[PDB]
């Protein structure tokens, strides 16, 4: 995977040069954002189950997916949705902490599109659930720190589009 | 009745009307009884697909 620091290091290493002033400035920017990132990550870890709870409540509950014959019917499948949403939240928190959305590509979006297409999982419904997760987490961690979480959840949604 | 109409039963005593329309047949559901509006159960609607 990659983060802000690894991104800067790889950017320097592709041309083989050492770290100049611009790279150190980018690293300083990431270190400055680090406190906010750690705060948001700890809060989201503490309230992970809740966030998916209200996201499901305000995005999917009492709908065709949950009704009998729906893809979210059959309680095993409901637990599968809960686990998948938790996976999305955890890996979005990973991306927020790292500062780079490469872990999502190489650990979440890798084959997820094919998985859902083969499994009949409603992609738009999942996207709406992730958007609800974004709103809940933004309200939970504020507008600024919530901005990064929204960015990475939006990256997940766009990749899943 | 003019000069061209045969007479017909125009009015009834309440007792006679009761005899006509108070038997088990011919008695309307709503005459002297509370008509509870039947409705499908809400849980049945919720679980209905
Ligand atoms: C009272 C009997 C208890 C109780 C029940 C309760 N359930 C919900 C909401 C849901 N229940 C289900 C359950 C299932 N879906 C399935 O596919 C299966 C297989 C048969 C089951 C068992 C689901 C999916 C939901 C939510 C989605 C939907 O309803 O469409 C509620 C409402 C909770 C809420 O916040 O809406 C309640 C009250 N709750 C209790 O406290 C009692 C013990």
């Amino acid at each position: 995977m990659q983060d802000a620091i690894t991104a800067v290091i790889n950017s320097a290493d592709v041309q083989g040069k050492y770290l100049d002033g611009a790279a150190m400035d980018k690293l300083k920017s990431y270190f400055a954002s680090g406190e906010l990132r750690v705060r948001a990550a700890s809060v989201i870890s503490a309230n992970a189950a809740t966030i998916v709870k209200e996201a499901v409540a305000k995005s999917l509950l009492y709908s065709d997916v949950t009704r009998p014959g729906g893809n979210m019917y059959t309680t095993r499948r409901y637990a599968a949705c809960i686990r998948d949403l938790d996976y999305y939240l955890r890996y979005a928190t990973y991306a927020m902490l790292a500062g780079d959305a490469s872990i999502l590509d190489e650990r979440v979006l890798n084959g997820l599109k094919e998985t859902y297409n083969s499994l009949g999982v409603p992609i738009s419904s999942t996207v709406q659930a992730i958007q609800a997760i974004k709103e809940v987490t933004a309200s939970l961690v504020g507008a600024d720190a919530g901005k990064e979480m929204g960015v990475y959840l939006d990256y997940i949604c766009s990749g899943l589009s | 009745f003019g000069e061209d109409t045969v007479p017909y039963e125009r009015y009834l005593t309440p007792g006679g009307l009761q005899m006509r329309s108070a038997r088990v047949g011919s008695l309307r559901e709503d005459i002297g009884q509370r008509v509870d509006k039947e409705v499908t159960p809400r849980f049945v609607e919720l679980g209905q697909v």
